[PDB]
RNA sequence: UCCUUGGUGGGGGCCAAAAAUGACAGAAAAGUUACCCCGGGGAUAAUUGAGUCGUUGCCGGCAAGAGUACAUAUCGACCCGGCAGCUUGCUACCUCGAUGUCGGUUCUUUCCAUCCUGGCCGUGCAGCAGCGGCCAAGGGUGAGGUUGUUCGCCUAUUAAAGGAGAUCGUGAGCUGGGUUUAGACCGUCGUGAGACAGGUCGGUUACUAUCUACUAGAGGUGCCCGAGGUCUGCGGGUAAGCUGCUUUUAGUACGAGAGGAACCAAGCAGCGGCGCCACUGGUGUACCGGUUGUCUGACAAGGCAUCGCCGGGCAGCUACGC
RNA sequence: UGGGGCCCCGAAAAUUGACGGGGCUCAAGUCGACCACCGAUACCACGGAGUACCGCAAGGUAAUCUCGUAGGAAGGCGUUGUGUUCGGGUCGAAGCAGGGCUGUGAAGUCCUGUGGACCGUUCACAAACGAAAAUCCUGGUAAUAGUAGCAGCAAAGCAGGGUGAGACUCCCUGCCGCCGAAGGGGCCAGGUUUCCUCGGCAAUGUUCGUCAGCCGAGGGUUAGUCGGUCCUAAGACGUACCGUAAUUCGAGUACGCCGAAAGGGAAACAGGUUAAUAUUCCUGUACCAUUUAGCGUUUAGUCUGACGUCUCAGGGCAAGCCGAGCGGCGUCGUCGCGCCGUCUAAGCAGCGAACCCCGUGGAGAGCCGUAAUGGCGAGAAGCGGGCGAAUCUGUAAUGGCACAAGUCGGCUUCACCCCGGGACCCGUGAAAAGGACAGCUAAAUGUCCGUACCGAGAACUGACACAGGUGCCCCUAGCUGAAAAGGCUAAGGCGUGUCGGAGUAAUUCAGUUAAGGGAAUUCGGCAAAUUAGCUCCGUAACUUCGGGAUAAGGAGUGCCUGCUGUGUAGACAGCAGGUCGCAGUGACCAGGGGGCUCUAACUGUCUAAUACCAACAUAGGAGAUUGCAAACCCGUAAGGGCUAGUACAAUCUCUGAAUCCUGCUCAGUGCAGGUACCUGAAACCCCGGUUCAACGGGAAGAAGGGCCUGUAAACAGCGGGGGUAGACCCUCUUAAGGUAGCGUAGUACCUUGUCGCUUAAUUGGCGACUUGCAUGAAUGGAUCAAUGAGAGCCCUACUGUCCCUAACUGGAGUCCGGUGAAGCUUACAUUCUAGUGCACAGUCUAGAGACCUCUAGGGGGAAGUGAAGACCCCGUGGAGCUUUACUGCAGCCUGUCGUUGGGUUGUGACGACCCUAACUCUGAGAAGAGGACCCCGAUAGGUGGGCAGUUUG
RNA sequence: AGCUUGUAGUCCGUAAGGGAGACAACCCAGCCCGUGGUUAAGGUCCCCAAGUGUCGACUAAGUGUUAAUACUAAAGGGCGU
RNA sequence: ACAAGUGCGUGGAGUCACCGGGGUACGACCCGAAGCCGGGUGAUCUAGGCGUGGGCAGGUUGAAGCGUGGCGAAAGCUACGUGGAGGACCGUAAACGGUAUUGAUCUGCAAAUCAUUCGUGUGACCUGCGUCUCGUAGUGAAAUGCUAAUCUAACCCGGCA
RNA sequence: UUAUGCUAUCAGGUGGAUGGCUCGGCUCAAGAGCUUAUGAAGGACGUGCCAAGCUGCGAUAAGCCCGGGGUAGGUGCAUGGAGCCAAUGAACCCGGGAUUUCCGAAUGGGACCUCUCCGUAGUGAUCAUUCAUGAUCGGGAACGCUCCGAAUUGAAA
């Protein structure tokens, strides 16, 4: 049995591809609102999040429900944010994407009603509201997928704060290991052509070189599906 | 450095400690369990037949 | 013929024919390992050794002829017959419970098929200088650039700067440059693992000497009036020297000229040998002096820091000296 | 002239040597004959044994029997015990050492000596039944050998006096020394009595020993205040649920509980005392907590606990240093210096620097500040007030000091404490217990555990009194000096990095110096040598503009006399004159430098124990999957990793900074998509068959394949032949014929390719050419400043690397006293030559030498020792790995059945549509979103080195 | 080729004793023990028991003093004899 | 199976024991490997992740920012001071690593240590303690390295004679 | 008077074979066959006048009490000094009781801590029930039943 991947010992759990979950400041999800039920709340504070590498805004509500909240860009403290179908469409405010207008940008985006908000939470990532019909609503995705969404699903409006991260170069191992200690990401990564045969598909021979297409099917096993993973195409833009 | 008599000077500490249901130095201080008897992982105590040879 | 009996469908069987195993007295069957492991083999290879000698080195016979003429001063076709075992082969006799595998270095020895030194002969030898051959193994046969090299080339000297053997002498002497482990790169092969009698970088040299041999130093007995002293010489060993340069012979012999020797004699030098310390040089931790930092209260006298460091040096030893 | 015999030349080999050696000449050689003798276990004879067959037996025959490996057959000897017969033994059994006799022999019996209780035999029968050997196993013991070691990293001892039977070795004194930023001091883990007193030396101690971490005996650890305890962290464990054939097995959830002797934390200090305990016991002076009682209240939600890295200001203080006085010691040849001390805790009371806040204030042709950043009408300076530190002062004031002084000033102060500022982060740097805000007084209570000692060149760990490691984990005084470097000294610990004498070779480990030459050595400047601190001048190519750079190349440096400048000050910087030496960073300390290439960008990582590399990683570049109930992965399942995540993300790959770039090929293999047609299993449906089915067909047709398309920064590939003065028509074109570049390369066989520089000379280095056996673009190409314990070459400087070795120093060795192993070994052995022999002999054969024993020497030989060869082969032996080997198994894809319901159309049960009601997901739930789909059980087909077993004669 | 592969006989393997210097398999010889005798192979100058044996010649080279043989040099030449 | 030829058999000798030889399967005369499989053990060593602590003598260089001053009509250019950045530099017998001597030693101090010479030494740093990840599995800046002197599949027992 | 030595014997040392003995072991047969929350087995620690190990016992600690047997000595393996016990019948054996620290199924919470924390004094978990009370948990040489389930090897692969 040549030795399992990195991704099986990664998805068998063990600590070294475990993520630090201690070093995370909240789970980041928008307030539990009863439906046709709405909550105030002010900014107490920006803070840094090691989780995202972002700020994230801590805001009390009317209720008392002191909650961690993900930071659009432009949100300051003693902001006012507001809840339900009721609230205005405001940047920093959690609404039904269905009162949006189409062309503004929200992000932090659900799923399905009531989800937390999965989509849209990268620093500076955003989505469109293309069109409103009565089941569906259409938002361009930040990767470019016109994703169709219920009419209820809230988001914050406006652009995720931090935007232009990856703008500066990494210029040094040293400070992408100190990002990837507060991961769960393995740094650094062996090519797998340097490794020997027992360890990966493509290791092994007396030259660097993988010795079968690197372009792997859809329905190869687990243990095998490496390299280029059932590719549409592959190569630069010719 | 030494794998041999180099870094054998770092047996300062313990792994197995005195078990209190045998009283053998197996009891694990890392698992809970003695690797004798196996207190701390059940009432029974721990017996297999390939700990003897087959009777025949 | 089919499981109590009879039937129906469907099976089982006897005899014969066909379908194939070509590895053909009949497995349904691809590689790689230098990351390798294990059991054995000198039943079988790299390795040294032995046998053989196609090939290699060295020769001989007959002389076809070239040499102005003239086989044999010199060269020696074709064909034939050898020696050596120093190149590569062939073989598988010894060794796989290992005979440490190339080259160099150190040291000793051996063969002559002699490169120089010694003695001769022939010449198409005037002299000088060659050319070929015979005797001869006492001595000499070096220093350097590339290359891991052997070999070979190249350099300047040199009398000449021969070859070969000793387990391709010599790793319980050394070295580790190459080849022959594990890593990696380049190129070429392979779908691949991986491979290359291709290249490149890196890569562990274990041992307290029992016996024998040699080198030196002693203790005994043997011989013998007891002891001492001085000698002899059965024997053993040697290279105890070997070889050049210059002057004289002599600008003579020879030669038309240029050019140009030998006998005898002398001095010096190269290497080797043996011995020595007046002189010169080295050391000289005896000794003397200067001086840094610090300690013993200051001076003085001392400790330590490689003799603290530096300068000098007697005796002794030693060569770079004699 | 022919045919013959012998001999000669032809005829050269490596340790001295072989007719077997001596030697031999009308022979001791060769040829033709001859005589006599020697000489076997053969032959003859005699006596004997065994065997074969025959004979009833005596016995008869054997020229026609007598060798023998693998092996067959027969008959016997021996050990132990059973049945049975007959026995022996304290007037001495077995066993053991030697010897006589018998027997072919196995063996038996007997005798001598020792011994102190059992032992045989006839006839039969059984077996844990016979050793010379397995690198056999266990035990005992040699030779080596009184040898190696008791040396290298810290070379340490001497005199006097003791004790003692006994002294280099134990004790005291003095002298001389080692460490002195560790070898001293404190303690974690660990040890577990090693601690302390007494008595011994059989073993331990690398010697001895009276000594001892040893041996024997006894004693030693005292806590409200130090820790544990308490808190929670990473993360474990328990119960329940759920899963599992099942569990002691398994993820998650809910509730708990543990998890730190270096995190958080309620409080104690000074002196004394013992042989060993001490913030614990005693003296003095305190403080903290809980509960009970008296006196009254909440402010109750905050603050603190509670936070990273770098840098720095201000304040304090231990330690350190200087001056005056006072008290002892040292020195005292002359001088008047040198050393020690001159002490004072917590607790209690008081002041409070920065920061922050409050009341005033009114600042701009700008003002106030800091080390620095800065601050200001959104209100600066200034003036007041509040909150507020370390320390300091007063008391504690009597403790200890020889009851000897005991009183004062100043400087500095880390690395310790307080406080504040700034900068950085694609790092954001813990939580909880506890504590503060309503407490004051009184009394009582404050259990349990640890506490000795070492904490390491002798108390731990590595088999050890181990040159390692754990620990250099935290502290460490004076001078020099940047310094905690190195050197010299305190304190403190030691002369135990536990063998001594002796001074006499060679050789050896580590050092000092070496004339003249200066890499001629060597694979190669390996090693050694040079230089070296600080200030100043000056500093090239190239470059990514950051660097290179300490480039390179130079000058100065001590001591004394007298001064200057900055600073508040410590101290720092500078100048003038004089003067000594061979030498002024005088020792210690401390870069040699430069040029041209290859390679990798760099810092980093790596085969612990032969590879510190050019390999790995890296930032940078590019590609791929996935919209989250996702992609990818783990699990049998329950359920999980990624994930407290969400395309500026995670996962999977290739390449490997920057600069200039990255051309052609989709034929093969792979991947993705399209699917009109072909093929395509089972279930269902129809026909035949079956008194029913099995069975044979037909219809339809999923995934998959064929097929078509896209895809090369997917795996990969990118060519010959003829001519034309070699720039063209064509080739060879089963896709394409290698573009930019680079090129004898780290790739180049030919090969030491050819030319230039380098050298007297270069299989070398660099540059150029390049017909490239077999270069080439993210299988990345070229190139690159900086960096490199990487690989080559060259120049200068240096030198014992060398010519060519010498002398000296310390430790070994040699000799002596003590202690004291191990490895080779069938036997013998004083060898040398040649031959023979499995073809490499000290033992054979023939010669030659050799008196024996001992010491030192280095290693010729013993195919020296270490070791069932790791190279090659063989084994119907393995393992790992690979794949379009064989056969399968997970995973994944898809049809059918079940889960699984209701209504509608289009068809003859099939496909689609709609619904909620099962079901799924989310939330605590109201409810929201999907929904008869998905998941799941089974079955059919495909893909499938992801994984397994095998084969590859 | 002391090579490799056959065939006939005989050997070693499994073969003593005697002799070739030693010699697995070359000659005598196949061998129960002891004694005596005579021979086999081969030898008789000494080493070593028995011939300084006999007859007729050759060799002048220390040739040779070597049956078989893995243990022993040819072609060619000699007015050597 | 028709035929004729032949195969096998037929005119009564086996069975059961004791003492033996041999074949076959079982450990099968005795010893001898690498291995293959089941169940358990191990992260005191070493590799990686995480929690909480401790460390880095003494110097050097001098990024951004800020002050003042020059040069210009402006745009902008420029000197000094201050500043304290960097996977920066030198450097210790602090710590970590382990280059060369192919030195010492190689029946050692040591089953890899010692001396001199070396690389990093403010960070991809070193390290204490705690905790976690493991056998066809873990970890690995990738050597088939490490996972208790054991690694191309550990160790213990069992299948196993 | 020849050392170092060689061979054979003898005496002694070192050594522990042979012989002899043996309270042990092995094998076979015949009986008997469960125990534990009324707290086991197993372990830790303690326990003796001088007592270190083993064995026995558990703060009543090589022991205590009662009924039966035995009767003159006893004080374990292990006949040492000094004492003690016993004719009020011990020691010893059989039967019935008492005591029976901590852990351990271990069970009030907790274990790197065989001890520790709370004491409101302990029925931990799963169960049956009238909610009085009761069951299961661990051990036992093998055997028995149920379920899961290899490979070496043989076929000369
Ligand atoms: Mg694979
Ligand atoms: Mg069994
Ligand atoms: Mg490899
Ligand atoms: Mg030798
Ligand atoms: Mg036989
Ligand atoms: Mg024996
Ligand atoms: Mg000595
Ligand atoms: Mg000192
Ligand atoms: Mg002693
Ligand atoms: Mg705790
Ligand atoms: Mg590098
Ligand atoms: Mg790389
Ligand atoms: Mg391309
Ligand atoms: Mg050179
Ligand atoms: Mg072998
Ligand atoms: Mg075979
Ligand atoms: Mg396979
Ligand atoms: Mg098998
Ligand atoms: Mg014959
Ligand atoms: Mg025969
Ligand atoms: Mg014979
Ligand atoms: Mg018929
Ligand atoms: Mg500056
Ligand atoms: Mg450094
Ligand atoms: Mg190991
Ligand atoms: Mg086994
Ligand atoms: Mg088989
Ligand atoms: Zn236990």
């Amino acid at each position: 049995m040549g030795k399992r991947l990195i991704s099986q010992n990664r998805g068998r759990g063990t600590p070294t591809y475990r993520a630090p979950s201690h070093k995370y400041k909240a789970d980041l999800r928008h307030p539990r609102v009863d439906e046709n039920s709405s909550l105030r709340g002010e900014v107490v504070g920006i803070e840094h999040d090691p989780a995202r590498s972002a700020p994230i805004a801590k805001v009390a509500f009317e209720n008392g429900e002191e909650l961690f909240l993900l930071a659009s860009e432009g949100i300051a403290v003693g902001n006012i944010i507001e809840c339900g179908d009721d609230a205005e469409v405001k940047p920093g405010n959690i609404v039904p994407i269905g009162n949006v207008p189409e062309g503004f940008f929200i992000c932090n985006v659900e799923s399905k009603p009531n989800d937390g908000g999965k989509f849209v939470r990268s620093s500076g990532v955003y989505a469109t509201v293309v069109t409103h019909e009565a089941t569906r609503t259409a938002v361009s995705m930040p990767s470019g997928n016109i994703k169709w969404l219920n009419p209820k699903c809230r988001a914050v409006v406006g652009i995720v704060a931090g935007s232009g991260r990856v703008d500066r170069p990494w210029l040094k191992a040293g400070k992408k290991y100190h990002k990837m200690k507060t991961r769960a990401a393995k740094y650094p990564r062996v090519s797998a052509v340097a490794m020997n045969p027992r360890d990966h598909p493509f290791g092994g021979g007396a030259w660097k070189h993988p010795g079968k297409p690197t372009t792997v099917s859809r329905n190869a096993p687990p243990g095998r599906k490496v390299g280029l993973i059932a590719a549409r195409r592959t190569g630069m833009k010719r | 450095m030494s794998k041999g008599t180099s870094s054998m000077g770092k047996r300062q500490k313990r792994t197995h400690a005195k078990c209190r249901r045998c009283g053998s130095v197996s009891f694990n201080v890392h698992t809970k369990q003695c690797t004798s008897c196996g207190f701390g992982k059940t009432s029974r105590m721990r017996t297999y037949k390939w700990q003897a040879k087959c009777k025949y």
